[PDB]
RNA sequence: CAGAAUAAGCACCGGCUAACUCUGUGCCAGCAGCCGCGGUAAUACAGAGGGUGCGAGCGUUAAUCGGAUUUACUGGGCGUAAAGCGUGCGUAGGCGGCUUAUUAAGUCGGAUGUGAAAUCCCCGAGCUUAACUUGGGAAUUGCAUUCGAUACUGGUGAGCUAG
RNA sequence: UAGUUGGUGGGGUAAAGGCCUACCAAGGCGACGAUCUGUAGCGGGUCUGAGAGGAUGAUCCGCCACACUGGGACUGAGACAC
C-alpha cells in the first residue's frame, strides 16, 4: 500500500519531468502544498493550484523547462517512514555547495535549509532538490 | 652523519651545478663529464624517466645542495606542510635559514661544507654565544659574526674574496671589515632561483 | 538490507586466520630437527630443495625451508625459525635462520651477508 | 527538585506494591532509526490505590525493600 | 594544446595459421582553461594508433566553467560499472587522483581537486566517467538563469 | 589532614612543581584536590619563577590545611615579593 | 694543549619500483611478496665492476589499521556472475489515507551545572638547536536540570471517504 | 527462581535494605535474551582512518580486585590487614 505520500509527489514530478508533460496533478494535502510553495518560491516550478470537487481535494503543478532540460534535475527524498531523519542547526546539510536546495521542516514552517541556518533552527530534512 | 667522498658525480648525476666547490675553476673545466651519468651504463640527458623518477630526482637534487640526510629533510617537509603558507616556499625559507647555509652566504665558507665545519669547530658566534650545531635555524634580526681566534684565517679571507664575485643577497646585510652581518629576514621565492620545481617534491611527500 | 533488517541483526565480520599458526603470534620458534631431507618441486619447477622437518616449543611439528647454498643441519639440531613460504613446495611454510642457534652461516658468499648470516670478510 | 518518571502499571498482586512500566523513545546509535526501550520498576504504593493498567507517577525514595526503591506519587489517568 | 597519452594495449586477433597482433592508444588533449576531449586510436603499429586517438580527442572535445582553478561543487559520475567522486580543495591542495582522472582534469585545467574511483579501473570507462562528470557540472550564473533568479540570491 | 605541598614533574635534573592541595596520604605525584600555582627553581631569562594564588591559598589554610616548610617559605617570598 | 690525528656500514639494480654489464653454472646449483626466472650468450642463481636508496644504522620475521565500496550507517548486491524460502495464511514486530482541536514523548532552541589532571591542537616561554619541559587557551562532539517552539512523527478527542 | 518476590512483629548495622529470623500471601525475572556457557580488570587515553568506523588498554593518572591455595575473626578512627 502507499505509505508514503511526500514520495509519491516527488516521483509523480520525477517522472512528469523525464516524460515532459507541463502539468502534474495529483490527490493534495498541507504538506504537499507546503513543500510545493517553497519549490515555487525557489523557482523550480511556474504554478500551484488547489481545487476542490467535495471532499476530495486535487493539486496541479505546473512544470518548468529552460533551454530542452528540465528546471529540476534532481529530486531525492531523504527522510522516509522507515527512517526519520533529523538535524540540529549546526549540521543542516547543503545541496551542491549551496547551487540547490534542502527542504527543511522546522517549528517556524517549512524552509529551506539556508532559511533555517538564518533563523538558527533545525528539524525534519526532508527533500534535496537541484 | 654528513655525506663524505665525491662530489662531482652527485652534480653529474642530477645535471646541473650543485655549488658543490669554491668556483675558481667552472663546472665544465672542473669535470670534463658532464651530461654523463657517473655509471659506465650513464647516458645523455635526453633519457626519458617515470614521474616517479622525477620527483625522486628532484628531492635529491634538493637535498644534496644543502648537504641534509633524508630523516631531517623529511622532519623539514612536515614542518612546512604544518606551518600556515605555501608548502614548497616553506620549504625552501627552512633550508635557507639553517646557520650553515647562513654562514656560506655571508662569505665566510667558500663552500657550504666549509662553512659547515667553520660552525661545528665553534668559529661562529651567533647573537654573541659560540654555537656548534649547523642546523639552527636563523630568525629576523638576527647577528652573526666571526669569533676572534677564528679571525685571521687565510681560508675566510679567501672565502670573503670569492664571495665579492658572488652577488650578496638582499636579505643580508653584511661588514666584512669587522667580519660581521645580520640576518634581516627569510628570503622569497622570487630571491632564489626558478629552476627549483617543488611541486614535485609535494607530490612525492604528499603521496 | 532494510534498516529494520540491520537492528534485528547487524553486519558479520569474518575473522581473518593466521598464515604461520606454528608461530603463535612470535617473530621466530626455537626447534628440534626431527628430519632433514630434500624433495621435489612442484611443476613447472625441478630441482632438489632441502627441507627440514622440525619439532617446535609451541607443541606443533612443522616442515622449514633451508635457504643457501650448503648446510651443515642433520637430526637432533637445535635451530631458529621464523615465517615465510617456499611456494612451489607444498606445505612449506616456514624458513630457516642461517647462522642463529646450531645452523651456519653459507659460505663464501659475499653479498646478501646480513641474509643467510654470513660474517664480514677479513 | 526529585526525580520523577510517569508510567503505566502491569501488576499490583504483591502487597503494598505495584510494577510500573516506563517507556522510552531513543535512537540507534549506528543506525540512526528511532527504536523504543522498556524497563519495569517496582514503586511503593502504600494504600493499594493503584491497579492494573492505570498511569501513574512515581519518585525516586530511600529503598523500602530488596527491589523497591521509587515511590508513588498519584494516579495520572484511572483504567 | 597539452596531449596526455593515458594507455597503450597491445590486442590480438585470431585467424587461420596465426594471430594478428594491433595497438590501441587512449590520449586526452585539453587546453588547460576549461577544454578538454578524449579519444581513441587502434592500429597496427603504436606511432598511428597515438595519431588516430589524438586526432579522435581533438574530434570529440567540451567546454566546462571551472571556478577558478578548482571544480564548482562536488560532482558524481558513472558509466558502466566505473564511478567516480569528484570534491572541489583549497589552494595547495593539488590533484589528489589516479592517473586516469588526473590526465582529464590537468587537460582541462583543474588544480586543485580530491577524487576517487569506486568499482572498475578500467581506464577507458574511468576517462568516460570523469569526462561526463566535468561535463554534467553547473555554475551558479546557470543555475540563476534557469531559476529565474539572481546569483545573490541564489547564494 | 588536608596539605600544600609540591608535586614534581619536568624532566631530569630540571624539576618543576606544581602547588597542590591534598589527602597527606596520597601519592606525591598522583590525586589530588586542587592546584593553584607553581614554582620553577631553575626559570632562567623570560620564565616565571614562582606563581602562588594567595585566594585560594588563605581560603584553604583557612580550613585547616597545613602547608608544607617550602610551601610556606614560598608563600612568604611572594607576599613579600607583592 | 697535541695532532687528521680516534671514528662506515647495510639492502637493492626483470615488472610492480630509483638503479646494468661481464664472468661461472646449465630445469643443476639456486632465487622467489605476486606474476615468475634457471633446460649454453641468464640485465632475475654466485662472484666482480659500476650504480641506486639509506646512513650509526640497514634488512628479515611477527602484529594492528589502511588501501578493501572485500559486511557497504556514511557506502554494495540477489534474471544469466554467490544470492527470492515451492506456495499461501497468519502471531510478535516494523510501517501506514485525509481534516481539525489538544498534548508536548520523539524533534529543535536558550540558560545553568558538570564533563579531574595529564594527553591531542594553537600562541608563547626555557633548554647552544631539536627531542624534551612548561604558561595560558582551544577542545572534551557527552550527560543532567530547567525554560521555551509546535511544522513533522507519536498520544488523546472529534470528523471524512479516494484504501 | 522458593529467602525466591512482597508484607507484618522482632533481631542486626555507623547507616537504608531478606542483611537475618518467625509467620502471611504467591509472587518476582525472561525473545527489549532470563538461566547456562566461553572470554575479559574498567576508564582518561594509544595506533590507524578523509570521516564514520576498526584495533588496543605497557610506561603516566583515576577506580576496582588480589597477596602460596581456601574458611574466619581480633585490635583499631579506619583492615577482614603484601
Ligand atoms: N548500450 C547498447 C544498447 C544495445 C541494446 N541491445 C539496445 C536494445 O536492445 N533496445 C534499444 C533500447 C535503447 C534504449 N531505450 C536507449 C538507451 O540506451 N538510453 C540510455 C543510454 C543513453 C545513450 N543512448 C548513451 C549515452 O548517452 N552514452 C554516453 C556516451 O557513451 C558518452 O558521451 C558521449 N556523448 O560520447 C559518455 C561520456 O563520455 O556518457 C554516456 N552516457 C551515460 N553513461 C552513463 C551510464 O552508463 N549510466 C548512467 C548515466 O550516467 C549514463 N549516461
Amino acid at each position: 500500500s502507499m505509505q508514503d505520500t511526500v514520495a509519491d509527489m516527488l516521483t509523480r514530478v520525477r517522472n512528469a519531468q523525464m516524460a515532459k508533460k507541463q502539468t502534474v496533478s495529483m490527490p493534495s494535502s498541507k504538506l504537499k502544498v507546503a513543500i510545493a510553495n517553497v519549490l515555487q518560491q525557489e523557482g523550480y516550478i511556474s504554478n500551484v493550484e488547489v481545487a476542490q470537487e467535495e471532499t476530495k481535494s486535487t493539486l496541479t503543478i505546473t512544470l518548468k523547462y529552460f533551454e530542452g532540460k528540465p528546471v529540476i534535475e534532481m529530486v531525492k527524498r531523504v527522510s522516509r517512514p522507515g527512517l526519520r531523519q533529523y538535524r540540529g542547526k549546526d549540521k543542516l546539510p547543503s545541496v551542491k555547495q549551496g547551487l540547490g536546495i534542502a527542504i527543511v521542516s522546522t517549528s517556524k514552517g517549512i524552509m529551506t535549509d539556508r532559511a533555517a541556518r538564518a533563523a538558527g533552527i533545525g528539524g525534519e530534512v526532508i527533500a534535496f532538490v537541484s | 652523519a654528513r655525506y663524505i667522498g665525491p662530489k662531482c658525480k652527485l652534480s653529474r648525476r642530477e645535471g646541473t651545478d650543485l655549488q658543490l666547490k669554491s668556483g675558481v675553476k667552472p663546472f665544465d673545466v672542473k669535470t670534463k663529464k658532464a651530461n654523463k651519468a657517473p655509471g659506465q651504463h650513464g647516458q645523455a640527458r635526453g633519457g626519458k624517466q617515470s614521474e616517479y623518477s622525477l620527483q625522486l630526482r628532484e628531492k635529491q637534487k634538493v637535498r644534496r645542495i644543502y648537504g641534509v640526510l633524508e630523516r631531517q629533510f623529511s622532519n623539514y617537509y612536515k614542518e612546512a606542510a604544518r606551518v600556515k603558507g605555501a608548502t614548497g616556499e616553506n620549504l625552501l625559507k627552512l633550508l635557507e635559514s639553517r646557520l650553515d647555509n647562513v654562514v656560506y652566504r655571508m662569505g665566510f665558507g667558500s663552500t657550504r661544507a666549509e662553512a659547515r665545519q667553520l660552525v661545528s669547530h665553534r668559529s661562529i658566534t651567533l647573537n654573541g654565544r659560540r654555537v656548534n650545531i649547523a642546523s639552527i635555524q636563523v630568525k629576523a634580526g638576527d647577528v652573526i659574526a666571526v669569533h676572534e681566534g677564528a679571525k685571521q684565517q687565510l681560508r675566510i679571507k679567501n672565502a670573503i674574496e670569492l664571495a665579492a664575485q658572488r652577488g650578496i643577497p638582499a636579505w643580508i646585510e653584511v661588514d666584512h671589515s669587522k667580519l660581521e652581518g645580520t640576518f634581516k629576514a627569510a628570503p622569497d621565492r622570487s630571491d632564489l632561483p626558478a629552476e627549483i620545481n617543488e611541486s614535485l617534491i609535494v607530490e612525492l611527500y604528499s603521496k | 538490507a532494510t534498516t529494520n533488517q540491520l537492528i534485528r541483526k547487524g553486519r558479520t565480520t569474518l575473522v581473518e586466520k593466521s598464515k604461520v599458526p606454528a608461530l603463535k603470534a612470535c617473530p621466530q620458534r626455537r626447534g628440534v630437527c626431527t628430519r632433514v631431507y630434500t624433495t621435489t618441486p612442484k611443476k613447472p619447477n625441478s630441482a632438489m630443495r632441502k627441507v627440514c622437518r622440525v619439532r617446535l616449543t609451541s607443541g606443533f611439528e612443522v616442515s622449514s625451508y633451508i635457504g643457501g647454498e650448503g648446510h651443515n643441519l642433520q637430526e637432533h639440531s637445535v635451530v631458529l625459525i621464523r615465517g615465510g613460504r617456499v611456494k612451489d613446495l607444498p606445505g612449506v611454510r616456514y624458513h630457516t635462520v642461517r647462522g642463529s642457534l646450531d645452523c651456519a652461516g653459507v659460505k663464501d658468499r659475499n653479498q646478501s651477508r646480513s641474509k643467510y648470516g654470513a660474517k664480514r670478510p677479513k | 527538585t526529585v526525580r520523577t518518571l510517569t508510567g503505566k502499571v502491569v501488576s499490583d498482586k504483591m502487597d503494598k506494591s505495584i510494577v510500573v512500566l516506563i517507556e522510552r523513545r531513543v535512537q540507534h546509535p549506528l543506525y540512526g532509526k528511532s527504536i523504543r526501550r522498556s524497563t519495569k520498576l517496582h514503586a511503593h504504593d502504600e494504600n493499594n490505590v493503584a491497579k492494573i493498567g492505570d498511569v501513574v507517577t512515581i519518585k525516586e525514595s530511600r529503598p523500602i525493600s530488596k527491589t523497591k526503591a521509587w515511590t508513588l506519587v498519584e494516579v495520572v489517568e484511572a483504567a | 594544446l597539452v596531449e596526455k597519452l593515458v594507455a597503450v594495449d597491445r590486442v590480438a586477433k585470431v585467424v587461420k595459421g596465426g594471430r594478428i597482433f594491433s595497438f590501441t592508444a587512449l590520449t586526452v588533449v585539453g587546453d588547460g582553461n576549461g577544454r578538454v576531449g578524449f579519444g581513441r586510436g587502434k592500429a597496427r603499429e603504436v606511432p598511428a594508433a597515438i595519431s588516430k586517438a589524438l586526432e579522435a580527442a581533438r574530434r570529440n572535445m567540451i567546454t566546462v566553467d571551472l571556478a577558478g582553478t578548482t571544480l564548482q561543487h562536488p560532482v558524481n559520475a558513472r558509466h558502466g560499472a566505473s564511478r567516480v567522486y569528484m570534491q572541489p580543495a583549497s589552494e595547495g591542495t593539488g590533484v589528489i587522483a589516479g592517473g586516469a582522472m588526473r590526465a582529464v582534469l590537468e587537460a582541462a585545467g583543474v588544480h586543485n581537486v580530491l577524487a576517487k574511483c569506486y568499482g572498475s579501473t578500467n581506464a577507458a570507462n574511468v576517462v568516460n566517467a570523469t569526462f561526463k562528470g566535468l561535463r554534467d557540472m553547473t555554475s551558479p550564473e546557470k543555475v540563476a538563469a534557469k531559476r529565474g533568479k539572481s546569483v545573490e540570491e541564489i547564494q | 589532614m588536608v596539605v600544600i605541598r609540591l608535586a614534581r614533574g619536568g624532566a631530569k635534573k630540571r624539576p618543576f612543581y606544581q602547588i597542590v592541595v591534598t589527602d597527606s596520604r596520597n601519592a606525591r605525584d598522583g590525586r589530588f584536590i586542587e592546584r593553584i600555582g607553581f614554582f620553577n627553581p631553575t626559570a632562567q631569562g623570560q620564565a616565571e619563577k614562582l606563581r602562588l594564588d594567595a585566594d585560594r591559598f588563605a581560603h584553604w589554610v583557612s580550613q585547616g590545611a597545613q602547608p608544607s616548610e617550602r610551601v610556606a617559605s614560598l608563600a612568604a617570598q611572594a607576599k613579600k615579593a607583592t
